[PDB]
């Protein structure tokens, strides 16, 4: 039982976090690059509008 | 907003961390002092949960101890009685009287009382010279005269009564014997007590699984606790900077 | 990871991959949906991807010993296990037979 | 952890000091009860004050019937047999005078740290010799003492961890409020240096 349930866990544990850098570090790329953009947005315009 | 935003990640990082621990518990904290209580209340009920478990892991042990004094050859104080039967030319009793009907089995076992598990041997003059050896034996070993292959009913003064048997053992004494329940003579159907004696340390073995459980996670609970204050209390429970930096 | 820059991010990510490529060498369904993954220009496809991870994960629990669906919180149960099978390993030692 | 573990040694041996109910050893009340029925005396008060030398031997010779009456008559007991219930399953009775008790007929004869009895005819009893014994009781007081130190030494050395657990849950607390109240400050350089400056 031990040898199972060590097989079982590695593998979950290994391959749980991998998804989930590999994900969740692009989606906060992301979420920086609208922040980025917007920020371009309202800087370009206001100084055009001035 | 320099100041500000170096210390904002390190106060991120702490309060996911507390959230997670916080939320996988029941009680929600808010403070030094508060996380402090909730370690005690987690040391009480380890040491609740603890006396449980010992508990029925002692049940669990005698459950077992009474099994296996039923289980083998026929079931007696097999340590030594079997090699004690064969060192001498004789036959254990209670093997003699296995395939008695469950009717008589009570009635047997009170008749023959504490010497129920002694060993028949026809002459008792042989022994004479190997007694001096036993220093490995039951406490109160028992032997008897007779043919071990249709051994006679042992001369005993005896007297059936209500539920119960009279004994002369000897000259100014006698024994009473009261009719026990679930003998041991009649050694086919004490395998009908033992399977009903497996049948409950079944439930023991769960229910021992389950308490076991439940002090595994306890202690990994507090454990959690420790690594947490271990890597926390720095920053734990300050104000929350994304508000500071907006105003 | 709010407060870094794009840089880390993509140095984490392409770290992350190249672990992922080894661990889901084997599967095919998880291997196709990673390859469909990569366009930057499709970013749905990411979450598509970690959705078909949590799926085969749950298929693969064996509820007879467990019962949470959501993965992450079995590894806890699993570490319980291990601690006390490695627990009712000690020892009984009451050895005595014909 | 471990003061929780002698204080529960410490309710063991407590237990086993209690199952020494009266005088000092418990003896079953329903048996004295018995003994008033019949005209008789309970063995082991006949041998309660034999001595501690000679204690093991007489254990091993009366064997299982060293908790048994002394009924010098016999006749008392087969009419109310009959009516016997409560009492002990395997219940023993001998005769003789109880005030100057011979000795009991056994057939006996003794081996190197045994005894050996010719119980009845086709029927011999061998015995080992025992340690606290039923007879020559004397109170045992001496093992109640062994218990008394035994139990005596837990309850010391679970004052000593409750001690120590205290200390311990002392200095907690005074790191929990000083990082309560000094930690934003803690380490860092003295500030007169940069005042001059």
């Amino acid at each position: 039982a031990i040898r199972v349930t060590q097989s079982d866990r590695d593998l979950f544990k290994h391959l749980i976090t991998e998804a989930t850098s590999y994900v969740s570090a692009d989606y906060m790329r992301h979420a920086n690059e609208r922040r980025t953009h917007l920020d371009e947005a309202l800087a370009l315009r206001g100084e055009l509008f001035g | 907003i320099q100041s500000l935003t170096a210390r904002a990640p390190v106060w991120l990082a702490a309060q996911d961390t507390l959230n997670q621990l916080c939320e996988q518990s029941g009680e929600t904290l808010a403070s030094s002092n508060d996380v402090t209580e909730y370690m005690q209340q987690l040391l009480e009920r380890e040491r609740e949960a603890t006396v449980e478990r010992d508990e029925v892991a002692a049940q669990k042990r005698e459950l077992e101890k009474q099994i296996e004094r039923l289980s083998q050859p026929s079931g007696a104080e097999d340590s030594r009685m079997i090699a004690l039967a064969e060192r001498f030319g004789g036959v254990l009793l209670s093997e003699i009287y296995d395939d008695i009907t469950i009717d008589d089995a009570p009635y047997f076992s009170a008749l023959y009382g504490p010497a129920r598990h002694g060993i028949v041997v026809p002459d008792l003059s042989l022994v004479r010279p190997h007694l001096e050896t036993l220093e490995d034996c039951p406490e109160d070993l028992y032997l008897i005269e007779g043919d071990p292959q249709s051994f006679d009913d042992s001369v005993f003064n005896a007297e059936e009564q209500t539920n119960a048997v009279l004994v002369k053992s000897s000259d100014r004494q006698w024994r009473y014997s009261r009719y026990p329940e679930l003998p041991l003579f009649g050694r086919a159907a004490r395998e009908n007590r033992l399977e009903a004696l497996n049948l409950e340390r079944d439930a023991l073995a769960e229910r021992y699984a389950t308490l076991s459980f439940d002090v595994q996670k306890i202690q990994r609970a507090h454990q959690a606790f420790s690594q947490f204050v271990g890597k926390h209390l720095s920053v734990a429970f300050d104000t929350d900077p994304e508000a500071e930096i907006r105003e | 990871l709010a407060y870094m820059e794009g840089g880390a991010l993509r140095s984490m990510s392409d770290k992350a991959l190249g672990a992922l490529r080894l661990a889901v060498a084997d599967n095919e369904h998880l291997r196709d949906a990673l390859r469909l993954s990569e366009d930057p220009k499709r970013p749905e496809r990411k979450v598509q991807f970690f959705i078909a991870v949590y799926q085969h994960l749950r298929e693969r629990i064996r509820q007879d010993i467990i019962r949470t669906d959501d993965p992450v919180d079995a590894i806890e149960q699993m570490e319980i296990e291990l601690a006390r099978l490695t627990e009712e390993l000690t020892a009984r030692e009451q050895k005595l037979a014909i």
